[PDB]
């Protein structure tokens, strides 16, 4: 199924998942599509931090649940 | 250089200031508040507060910060009176997508560059909008940018009934020098001085010596990240 991960930059990211892919699995593919590994970002859904360890099924991340992703932006 | 330069740590400061001064709202690091979406999201945010004043359970969901929950964003909206916005300017740039693609990987290059944090503080209790820049004139001239915020100020006066908002230049004396990457730290320091006293003048709070000024700021940065070192999560504060 598709979900989306809108970020600090708006460049919404289209990524097909499964109901029990993990948070570092999703972070494994945003490093396979923009090149930034599973320690450098932090996923946020419904005001709640996605723990590296868990999996979609735990949070009701159904089809297309807008997800969000915090980078480390230096200014 | 200084660890008050990352968007995440500037958010932790905004939370630290809501813990010490409860009238201030924390910042949202999730929409790009560069010069393009600069005054649109201020009008947007201050409106969804005045829509918060009447009973509202719908507009809070859409104009919510992503890191916050919309019930908590409504409670923090209804009780806050000071609203800071950190804006990211680059003088080499003039389109949102390129200023953004520039960021999209300026985060994965991760070097900083010619960046520069700016601060506007919108305070509905004074009906005042202060602008601060560590380098004063580096993002626009001091009396065009002032128009821009005298332009925002009258729009704000229209959705917040008592007359337009007041404008104060925060930055009068140049306080940064060359090759210093401490503009988030000066934005933080101005916000702390502001929240303690909104009618302070920064020229008496800054030493006229330059090296004494840098030593003060590095003492502030150390005190600040000591106060912040236990802020882990990024979510908006509960209390």
């Amino acid at each position: 199924m598709q979900i989306f991960v809108k970020t600090l930059t708006g460049k919404t990211i289209t990524l097909e998942v499964e109901p029990s892919d993990t948070i570092e699995n999703v972070k494994a593919k945003i490093q396979d599509k923009e090149g930034i590994p599973p320690d450098q970002q932090r996923l946020i859904f419904a005001g709640k931090q996605l723990e590296d360890g868990r999996t979609l099924s735990d949070y009701n991340i159904q089809k297309e649940s807008t997800l969000h992703l915090v980078l480390r932006l230096r200014g | 250089p200084g660890r008050l330069e990352d968007n995440e740590h500037l958010f932790q400061f905004s939370c630290l200031m809501q813990n010490k001064h409860r009238r201030v709202l924390p910042i949202d690091i999730c929409n790009p508040l560069t010069k393009f979406n600069f005054l649109e999201c201020i009008c947007n945010c201050l409106m969804t507060k005045q829509s918060v004043n009447v009973n509202e359970t719908d507009m809070c969901e859409l104009f919510c910060p992503p890191t916050c929950t919309p019930e908590n964003y409504r409670r923090l909206l209804c009780t806050s009176s000071v609203f800071p916005f950190v804006m990211w300017h680059d003088p080499s740039a003039d389109t949102q997508e390129a200023m953004l693609t520039k960021m999209d990987q300026t985060m994965s290059s991760g070097r900083v560059g010619n960046s520069h944090w700016v601060l506007v503080i919108v305070d509905i209790e004074y009906r005042c909008v202060t602008f601060f820049d560590s380098l004063c004139d580096y993002v626009a001239s001091p009396q065009q940018m002032r128009e821009q915020l005298e332009g925002l100020a009258v729009s704000l006066g229209a959705i917040y009934p008592k007359s337009p908002f007041q404008v104060r230049i925060g930055s009068t004396v140049k306080v940064q020098s060359p090759g210093e990457f401490t503009c988030g730290a000066w934005c933080c320091q101005f916000l702390a001085w502001y929240l303690e006293n909104p009618d302070f003048d920064l020229e008496e709070k800054v030493p006229t010596n330059p090296s004494e000024r840098r030593a003060l700021l590095a003492d502030f940065i150390s005190t600040t990240e000591q106060a912040m070192s236990r802020y882990s999560s990024l979510s908006w504060p509960t209390t």
